[PDB]
RNA sequence: UAAAUUAAUAAAUAAUUAUUAAACUAAUUUUAUAUUAAUAUUAUGAAAAAUUUUUUUUUUUUUUAAUUUUU
């Protein structure tokens, strides 16, 4: 079939005495080296790579009297969603941060509350009459929603908050269209 | 020894007395900081180890009749060369010899493979039968754990 | 591109402009002049010769180069490797694993050393009693002897009733 | 389990014991929702001090890693501020130090100092000696 | 920083200065980021030399403050520049049976792209203050007395308690934030 | 021939040679009674 | 700016009570139904619990809010990896709405039967009382 | 494939032959948004006929 | 076997999901005299355009109050986002002068949609796709003003489609897609993958309903020659559309193996817009001789220069073979030499 | 697409685009257009033929 | 992915896999489902008694991942 000999040819360069030289016993060696690369990366380095980080973060955790036994289900209780490597990079360059996080899990806080499902706003039912020129009042409520959370995420200077400087004033900004 | 790989650089040393805590675990703990894994930085290259003086070894205990009927055995080359040992047997020679051998049995454990590793965290532990030690001037620190 | 600076400096080309696999000549009829506009400090070396060699190469300005055989390969897929000259920089061939995420490690709370957590110790959350010698209160003697008397009560009652109870 | 032949993969070491009670709010209890399991209140734990963030997340306010390497160095020094000084006691209290000011490690090693400056320590035969000024 | 509380806004205001770092949550990955680091992730579609943000913040820390956002942190900026998009090296893989006479050379390398950080800055709003061992609100907070203090766990009850060294056994808790 | 009582070794010192042979339901994962040296 | 939605309207319950109230945790305890054995959430319940799905790259904060936007403020368009996760969370909705809304026919036209259980659920578990 | 990704050109122009990419108001030899192998114009192979061929006209003559 | 999806089943790639660019005008070619021919401080922009984004679901629920307000909002934030008159600014009362024109409001719908173009032809190359936007809403706020007279945009707001409006490339690549199937009896609805022009050509799309809109003004005035001076052109516009669509079949049966061929198929392809358009004859290759070892019989001076040089003879392959095969071929040097002589 | 045109979607090729060979005329290019059947490697056998077995 | 089998006057199809093609309706979630024809292919081998553990042969790279306790 297709050996791959034309790449798996330049690799010789890096083997010992015997597949240096000669090509054949050079290629079975070398598509045997590289077909357990493959074989051990995908089956069982991650096993073995991933065990070592979990004793890196628990033998950091145990100069704090915890563990990874415990660790591990009050890092999921507040949570705080780092990954295992994560813990790992702060047990060993910021010290600190992680062992604040460890008085964290110990103190008797209360984790978030988990996230809410979606509300029906009372508006919804509200009877709307037949009048066409004012909007909806479930709008009304839900823009103003939007707009707040619009002003609250960033330091935004709109224009040194040049828009509208209060809320009311910014759902009116249909009308500064208008002639 | 320099040999990067060694790291003697950020050595602690620990003292383990070793009087009345059972010789299967005194074995556990000890292994756990020769070949420094109670270390945050530990990669398994490095032999980042921490010297442990377990003191009082005589003092040792050993659950049961586990003092009669657990063999050391070890089988030489020449034929009919099978040696059966108890610990009651090994402890009239050398009490030490049943500490390293209940160590070696620990830092085989994850270390088997190649003997730099081996062998090179054995040497971290020096194992006193009783209270007098050379170590006086290496601030042995008593570590604190509990079984 | 480090600090709004093109890392590229000028891409080698070679073409012939008569003889044949116009995919070269047709990328620069069409993508050139637009791939030009936005990055115009790369400076487009093109060679007409008559055996051109069918290679894109970029000049980074560490002296660095990078070669993309482009024979056979159609217009598209010449502009595509155009503009992945003028992308990298050319200085690091990184392995994308866990370890070579982050390509400076600087840690800004210090590392972690021997000792640093070193003189802690284990303690309580409140003050606790070193009930082992502490002198009582005179509230606690009463409580003590009226609980260790309770258990003396109770040994010496039931020492007796073995022999009375066999012959009461 | 995860090819059988054996497992030399480090394995986690288990949880050292909690502290003593002494205060019978239920410290006992770990299937209970008013605290996690992990246990820890060491002798530094009431310095890192938390502050609830209107988000969600907190502010734990700590100190500084130059801070805990000059507690560390108090409470190594004044082990005994008259008494006995062990070899390994000085080497230690001279790297706390060496750390409490910008603890960048060196990126070299702590003997080549002595290694080198072996001449002036030594006395040697003084027409084989090593005086700054080479006569 | 933002805060109600006047005397907050007093003393926590000096510990956010300074240097900074973050662990944002980039591509189902997790980086460690400060004010002058490059971290490969995995592709962006952000032209080269482009400013970019990160929105996924999961923790944020500085020399003396860590803030333990729980799932993520709101109002925290960290802003990278787009230096490289480049594909990283290649992982080669064989996949030959022994049986059937095919081998398939499978060759994939690694699309990353290389975000120079420029700034990270944070301007956190509190509510108050809470104590650790009862995860309830302070009332009040006095910049000096710790809202929980700390004691001996040697009742001497127990024969055979471990002892540290001796100055282990006894040690403060030294103030910190002045 | 038909391959009864598979022995699965753990280590050594630390096995007893007598369970080896166990995790077989039997009489064994019971004490030798007569032990030989 | 960074950001934190954990829902599509926001409108997070806020954690912090008052400046002397309880705290009012969530019970730890995993709905075991027998209750004898007296199990405890396991890091993997808690994240499922919180928000997330089995693990925190799904159905969470970790997806749904963009890994990144330009400093000036502007987002970042679509990918083959969001639209069909979009479509999956329409589907995931009308698996459940066409399902409630067979359900609602049967209940309407009375088809849905009143002995609870098959002919060969009852005709094998003796709790499900005669009819 | 994208091996030698290096040693193709020497990295310096010809001496009186090779020229720089002055921008897209100017012209090179040969470009042509059409994939042609043969590139001919009306003066290489000149049709001999009365018109030029196109898709208005349908045949270069009367 | 089949597929549930009922996991989260990952996107496929595919060549209809390429980012196709906008459309502008030429460079100097500006709107007005086109027509008369016939970094930034932060703004939550991903905030405002989930609040567009419920005008567009509002706007098109019926609901034409209430979207007004949500453009409103999102109006503002752009005319600060954006500098003055950029291509995006413009655009978003083009969604403003609608949601007023469907609440009564003609009076601002057409003060809004005629602000949108002097952003337009004031900048460098204006988007258009939106010139075709903005120059509807002016046709559809001259309806609802019901004025006849002010009908007549529709068709001059395709004039431009027809003239600036190069209709290959919305479906240069998708044209030879059907090429890329190999199987004939199972997925084989590959070899009819059809993507249409109004989903793909918004510009075509919307060219359409002024073409249709425009129709209906002439119709309802009882007008002949305006209804069939669309008509006409509403066809031209999509006949010439379908044509950049059409090819023929390659092969039919299933092809097996040959996945190699996934290159010639699916590639930059001329369309037929196009291959005309800038046909070999019509558009000439320009050819350098200064490049290259040939030139017509007269102009052979003009050739890649060489160093000293002295034309030895023609090759003619038999001057190898003895010498009675080069007393032949004696002068056959001579005899071409005045050939090329003038 | 790009949410507007000061932020461009960059060019960053995959193979569907960054291996394709140039497009040989088909049978359809030379009936539009028989400018382009320059010379005799052009005029390509039915597409129904498929190669040699 | 193991399935097929009747020597011999008027009883619907051997079966397999394969190549190439074909058609949705009394017959429910708003579920699910590889059916048909034409051609290519018939040697992978049990003897007694008794009777009316398990899913794996095969992985594009980075992470992520719920089955552990000794006598």
């Amino acid at each position: 079939y297709y050996r791959a000999t034309a790449e798996l040819d330049r690799l010789r360069g890096m083997l010992r005495g015997r597949a240096r030289l000669e090509r054949k016993v050079g290629l079975k060696r070398i598509t045997f080296l590289m077909r357990t690369q493959t074989r051990y990366r995908v089956e069982q380095k991650a096993h073995w790579e991933r065990a070592i980080v979990r004793k890196n973060v628990d033998s950091a955790a145990h100069e704090h009297g915890s563990g990874w036994q415990h660790l591990r289900n009050d890092l999921a209780r507040q949570n705080l969603m780092l990954l295992p490597r994560t813990q790992q990079q702060l047990a060993q360059y910021e010290p600190l941060a992680f062992r604040a996080v460890m008085e964290l899990c110990a103190s008797r806080v209360a984790p978030p509350p988990p996230p809410m499902t979606a509300q029906v706003p009372e508006e919804a039912y509200a009877t709307r009459p037949e009048d066409p020129k004012v909007a909806h009042p479930a709008a009304r409520r839900q823009l103003e929603e939007c707009v707040e959370r619009m002003l609250c995420t960033g330091r935004s200077d709109v224009l040194q908050r040049e828009g509208p400087r209060t809320t009311q004033a910014w759902m009116d900004a249909w009308k500064e269209y208008d002639l | 020894m320099s040999k990067q790989w060694l790291c003697r650089e950020g050595e602690r040393w620990w003292l383990l007395d070793a009087r009345g805590q059972q010789l299967p675990h005194v074995a556990k703990i000890a292994a756990q900081y020769m070949t420094g894994q109670h270390r945050p930085d530990f990669t398994p290259g490095m032999m980042t180890g921490d010297h442990v003086v377990i003191t009082n070894i005589k003092d040792a205990v050993m659950t049961g009749d586990n003092w009669i009927r657990v063999p050391i055995t070890w089988q030489t080359a020449y034929p009919g060369g099978k040696y059966r040992v108890r610990l009651s047997e090994m402890y009239e020679r050398d009490p030490c010899m049943v500490m390293w051998w209940y160590l070696k049995d620990e830092v085989n454990r994850h270390f088997v493979r190649k003997l730099k590793t081996r062998t090179a965290p054995l040497e971290k532990a020096w194992l006193y039968e009783d209270s007098v030690h050379p170590h006086a001037e290496k601030n042995p620190r008593p570590l604190v754990w509990t079984d | 591109s480090r600090n709004g600076e093109l890392c590229l400096q000028r891409i080698i080309v070679s073409y012939s402009p008569n003889k044949g696999n116009p995919a070269m000549r047709q990328f620069m009829a069409t993508h050139l002049p637009e791939f030009h506009r936005q990055y115009p400090q790369v400076k487009i070396d093109i060679r007409p010769r008559q055996w051109p060699e069918s290679s894109i190469t970029g000049i980074y300005r560490d002296g660095s180069e990078k070669a993309y055989s482009i024979r056979f390969l159609s217009s598209m897929g010449i502009n595509v490797r155009f503009h992945r000259l003028v992308n990298e920089g050319n200085d690091y061939n990184h392995s994308f694993s866990a370890s070579h995420l982050h390509l400076q490690r600087r840690s800004v709370q210090g590392t972690w050393n021997p000792y640093l957590w070193n003189y802690e110790g284990t303690r309580a959350r409140h003050k606790p009693p070193a009930q082992w010698s502490r002198k009582l209160t005179e509230k606690e003697w009463d409580y003590y002897v009226q609980q260790y008397g309770a258990q003396m009560k109770a040994e010496e009652d039931t020492i007796a009733d073995r022999v009375r109870r066999y012959t009461d | 389990v995860y090819s059988s032949k054996k497992d030399r993969t480090f394995k986690v070491m288990p949880v050292p014991p909690p502290p003593p009670a002494t205060t019978a709010v239920e410290q006992r209890d770990d299937f209970a929702d008013n605290r996690g399991l992990s246990a820890t209140t060491r002798t530094l734990s009431p310095t890192f001090r938390m502050f609830a963030l209107e988000d969600g997340g907190v502010l734990v306010s700590h100190p500084s890693h130059a801070q805990i390497m000059r507690w560390n160095q108090r409470v190594h020094t004044e082990e005994g501020k008259a008494a006995n000084s062990t070899v390994m006691d000085e080497y230690v209290n001279s790297r706390i130090q060496a750390i409490i000011a910008d603890n960048t490690i060196e990126n070299t090693s702590l003997s080549q100092w002595r290694k080198a400056h072996m001449w002036n320590v030594i006395k040697s035969h003084g027409k084989l000696q090593r005086r700054w000024g080479t006569p | 920083l933002r805060s109600a509380n006047p005397t907050i806004a007093k003393a926590l205001q000096p510990l956010i200065e300074g240097p900074k770092f973050a662990v944002v949550y980039c591509g189902n990955h997790q980086y460690k980021v400060s004010p002058g680091d490059v971290i490969a992730v995995q592709r962006l579609r952000a032209p080269i030399g482009s400013q970019i943000a990160l929105k996924k913040v999961l923790m944020v820390g500085g020399p003396r403050f860590t803030a333990i956002g729980r799932p993520l942190l709101e109002h925290v900026r960290v802003t990278a520049d787009v230096e490289e998009q480049k594909r990283m090296r290649n992982v080669v893989s064989l996949f030959s049976t022994p049986g059937r006479r095919r081998l398939r050379w499978l060759d994939a390398q690694h699309a990353a792209t290389i975000l120079r950080i420029r700034e990270v800055v944070y301007e956190p709003t509190v509510v108050g203050e809470l104590d650790k061992y009862d995860g309830v609100l302070l009332k009040d907070f006095h910049a000096d007395r710790h809202p929980n203090p700390v004691f001996t766990a040697n009742d001497g009850y127990d024969l055979y308690y471990p002892k540290d060294w001796n100055k282990v056994e006894e040690a403060s808790a030294f103030l910190e934030m002045m | 021939a038909a391959a009864a009582a598979a022995a699965a070794a753990a280590a050594a010192a630390a096995a007893a040679a007598a369970a080896a042979a166990a995790a077989a339901a039997a009489a064994a994962a019971a004490a030798a009674a007569a032990a030989a040296a | 700016y960074s950001e934190y939605r954990s829902s599509y309207t926001g409108a997070r319950s806020a954690p912090w009570a008052a400046p002397e109230a309880a705290p009012a945790y969530p019970s730890a305890r995993s709905p075991f139904p027998l209750e004898r054995p007296r199990f405890r959430k396991t890091h993997i319940e808690w994240m499922l619990h919180h928000g997330h799905g089995d693990r925190y790259g799904k159905y969470g904060p970790s997806r749904e809010i963009a890994d990144f936007e330009y400093a000036d403020g502007t987002p970042s368009s679509i990918s083959g990896k969001r639209f069909a996760l979009k479509h999956h969370q329409d589907h995931l909705l009308v698996q459940l709405i066409r399902s409630a809304a067979i359900v609602e026919r049967f209940e309407e036209e009375e088809l849905l039967p009143r002995i609870p259980g098959t002919p060969e659920q009852r005709s094998w578990d003796p709790e499900i009382p005669l009819f | 494939y994208d091996s030698r990704s290096s040693g193709v050109h020497d990295v310096a122009p010809r001496d009186g032959v090779d020229f720089m990419y002055e921008g897209p108001q100017q012209v090179l030899p040969g470009a042509h948004p059409l994939p042609l192998f043969h590139p001919d114009n009306s003066v290489t192979r000149p049709p001999v006929s009365p018109y030029l061929p196109s898709p208005q006209r349908p045949h270069p003559y009367f | 076997i089949t597929r549930l999806y009922t996991s989260y089943f990952k996107g496929e790639l595919f060549p209809n999901q390429l980012a196709r660019p906008l459309e502008r005008l030429p460079r100097g070619v500006s709107l007005a005299a086109a027509r008369k021919g016939q970094r930034r401080p932060y703004v939550p922009l991903g905030e405002v355009a989930k609040l567009e984004l419920q005008g567009d679901y509002l706007t098109e629920g019926g609901l034409h109050q209430e979207a007004l307000e949500y453009y409103g909002v999102v109006a503002k934030a752009y005319e600060l986002a954006y500098p003055k008159d950029h291509p995006q600014v413009a655009g978003i009362r083009l969604k403003l002068a609608g949601a007023f024109r469907r609440t009564g409001r003609l009076t601002s719908s057409k003060a809004n949609c005629e602000a949108v173009l002097q952003m337009l032809d004031s900048a460098v190359q204006p988007p258009l796709e939106l010139i075709v936007e903005a120059l509807f809403e002016l046709g559809l706020t001259s309806e609802a003003m019901s004025d006849a007279a002010a009908g007549t945009v529709f068709e001059e707001a395709v004039a431009l489609v027809d003239m600036f409006h190069n209709s290959g490339q919305s479906h240069k690549m998708l044209r030879l897609l059907p090429r890329l199937g190999r199987r004939f009896n199972l997925n084989f609805e590959e070899k009819f993958v059809y993507f249409s022009p109004f989903d793909y050509d918004r510009v075509f799309a919307l060219a359409d309903q002024c073409l249709e809109r425009a129709e209906v003004f002439y119709q309802a005035r009882n007008d002949r020659a305006g209804v069939m001076r669309v008509l006409q052109q509403r066809k031209e516009l999509i006949d010439k559309k379908f044509f950049n669509m059409r090819d023929f079949a390659g092969r039919i049966h299933t092809m097996r193996g040959h996945w190699k061929r996934r290159a010639q198929v699916l590639t930059n392809a001329p369309t037929p817009d196009e291959l005309l358009r800038y046909s070999p004859t019509i558009h000439q290759v320009y050819r350098d001789f200064k490049y290259e070892l040939n030139a017509p019989i007269g102009r052979e001076k003009e050739v890649q220069p060489g160093v000293n040089r002295v034309v030895h003879d023609m090759g003619n392959p038999y001057r190898r073979s003895g010498v009675r095969s080069q007393r032949m071929f004696r002068d056959a040097e001579k005899n071409f030499e005045k050939y090329i002589r003038a | 697409k790009e949410f507007d045109a000061d932020h461009p979607l960059p060019v960053v090729g995959t193979r569907l685009n960054e291996r394709t060979t140039t497009h040989k005329w088909s049978h359809w290019d030379q009936y539009i257009n028989p400018q382009i059947t320059q010379s005799w490697m052009y005029l390509t056998q039915t597409p129904e033929y498929v190669g040699p077995r």
